[PDB]
RNA sequence: CUCCUAAAGAGUAACGGAGGAGCACGAAGGUUGGCUAAUCCUGGUCGGACAUCAGGAGGUUAGUGCAAUGGCAUAAGCCA
RNA sequence: ACGACCAGGGCUACACACGUGCUACAAUGGCGCAUACAAAGAGAAGCGACCUCGCGAGAGCAAGCGGACCUCAUAAAGUGCGUCGUAGUCCGGAUUGGAGUCUGCAACUCGACUCCAUGAAGUCGGAAUCGCUAGUAAUCGUGGAUCAGAAUGCCACGGUG
């Protein structure tokens, strides 16, 4: 159904339907069916509707929504602002974490352009 | 990415440190410890850091605290 | 007409000293309640506005109204006349079993929430919002959706001021960021 | 065909100054009922200088199948 | 001084072009649990078991081993059962944010690794072009040199074939 994060998850196994909130993957979508009590393989469907409660009451406990989102782009923001290496890194687009730029940025760089 | 059994500074810087702040507001820091850790107590200071030829000269803030001063100083030019 | 017997009884004495009126005819009141849709791409297709109109027709329960174009632009390639968007105005008790039904059902739904703005009144004390999605209404089902197409809300109430008409939402518990 | 030259009735020439027509429409005709613009500002999903929505300003600066002139709110304009 | 010493920086840049590789685009596959079968090597400022703590990288304690004895060291493809059911997906892992571990005077430029989170391109590749004839190609792991740390490279080893 909807959770509290906002997001629709599919109706397919929990434990990958619970992945497609921004900010939980495999191994917080298996902590919070096991903190609340569904089993892994159970269908999105045949949940009762006091099982998606619960699970939106687990899932309130971390921060996974458009609040990660935004405690992201502050601190991508604070880099920038601060004019660190990082930071520098961050306003050209360029590769952050030591990746050579000679050949293979295309990533941070995007299609090539002559 | 250093261990947690404390941050690393240049002992040298440290005393400077301590010697300008506690002789009050004084001249920008000349320096070539690009890899201390900048500390709580260098907020307000303006060190001048080492970048290959120059000392770039580095006002500390609040939210500086904890990065390396060479990351405030860039090596490369590249326009 | 939840809202509408709330509003009778509580919040016009709780406004009448507010701003110290005379006659209970200067409180602020709420008029019509304005549906906007502007398609603007149903000149390619227009089997995709019927239905977005369909969407429209469930969420108040009238029949939409399609608006034309007033004058030929070519900014956006259209000629004067064309069908380019629907529109509903909602008056009366309709206007009131709708107004509750999305500031208390429209409110907890809409995702990241964050609280409207204070500052988008036109001037002279009348509110418009944008919703960005249409899934958010119980009525239109997530199984039958072509598109994720928003819409417009505006407020037209009888205050003079923004002020006046801050304090009537607010009166009436609006989300204020 | 329209304006100016044309000398405040009409008319008035030049290889004088400027523009149009050789159609269109069974509704764009008749009648009854209703309606009132341009532009701009403010607010508002995508939406942008410019689409649709709401409000204010404004008062015909709009509109009239087409040139110009004279008209047009009782609308001759717009809708059924 | 074109000699010598030092600190910091650079050799790691980045519109772009090429060579050589690794990982993929998946179902002859991904994931989960269970389980089978190697060879060749290295080790004393070294290899470091067992036990305890940690989700993990690792940490503490502390045997044995100059080694057909001890350690590295659990081979992996494979096989059994379950699931996924053709979707940019339970494919793919880039990139980025946060939190850490270890080496090292010192991980900013510019280390490796771990955890959580995110989840680019990519759905088999134009012209063209390469290797390979049998335990070969293809594919799957293992070890060593250099080395404080830093292998998708190099040199070697076996499994299926």
């Amino acid at each position: 159904a909807r959770i509290a994060g906002i997001n629709i998850p599919d109706h397919k196994h929990a434990v990958i339907a619970l992945t497609s909130i921004y900010g939980v993957g495999k191994t917080r979508s298996k902590a919070i069916l096991a903190a609340a009590g569904i089993a892994e393989d159970v269908k999105i469907s045949e949940l009762s509707e006091g099982q998606i409660d619960t699970l939106r009451d687990e899932v309130a406990k971390f921060v996974v929504e458009g609040d990660l989102r935004r405690e992201i782009s502050m601190s991508i923001k604070r880099l920038m602002d601060l004019g660190c290496y990082r930071g520098l890194r961050h306003r050209r687009g360029l590769p952050v974490r030591g990746q050579r730029t000679k050949t293979n940025a295309r990533t941070r760089k995007g299609p090539r352009k002559p | 990415r250093s261990l947690k059994k404390g941050p690393f500074i240049d002992l040298h810087l440290l005393k400077k440190v301590e010697k300008a702040v506690e002789s009050g507001d004084k001249k920008p820091l000349r320096t070539w410890s690009r890899r201390s850790t900048i500390f709580p107590n260098m907020i307000g200071l303006t060190i001048a850091v080492h970048n290959g030829r120059q000392h770039v000269p580095v006002f500390v803030t609040d939210e500086m605290v904890g990065h390396k001063l060479g990351e405030f100083a860039p090596t490369r030019t590249y326009r | 007409a939840k809202l509408h017997d709330y509003y009778k009884d509580e919040v016009v004495k709780k406004l009448m000293t507010e701003f110290n009126y005379n006659s209970v005819m200067q409180v602020p009141r709420v008029e019509k309640i304005t549906l906007n849709m502007g398609v603007g791409e149903a000149i390619a297709d227009k089997k995709l506005l019927d239905n977005a109109a369909a969407d429209l027709a469930a969420i108040s329960g009238q029949k939409p109204l399609i608006t034309k174009a007033r004058k030929s632009v070519a900014g956006f390639k259209i000629r004067q006349g064309y069908p380019i968007g629907c529109k509903v105005t909602l008056r009366g008790e309709r206007m009131w079993e709708f107004f509750e039904r999305l500031i208390t059902i429209a409110v907890p739904r809409i995702r990241d929430f964050r609280g409207l703005s204070a500052k988008s009144f036109d001037g002279r004390g009348n509110y418009s919002m944008g919703v960005r999605e249409q899934i958010i209404f119980p009525e239109i089902d997530y199984d039958k959706v072509d598109r994720v197409r928003g819409l417009d809300i505006t407020i037209t109430t009888t205050a003079k001021s923004d002020e006046e008409g801050r304090a009537l939402l607010a009166a009436f518990d609006f989300p204020f960021r």
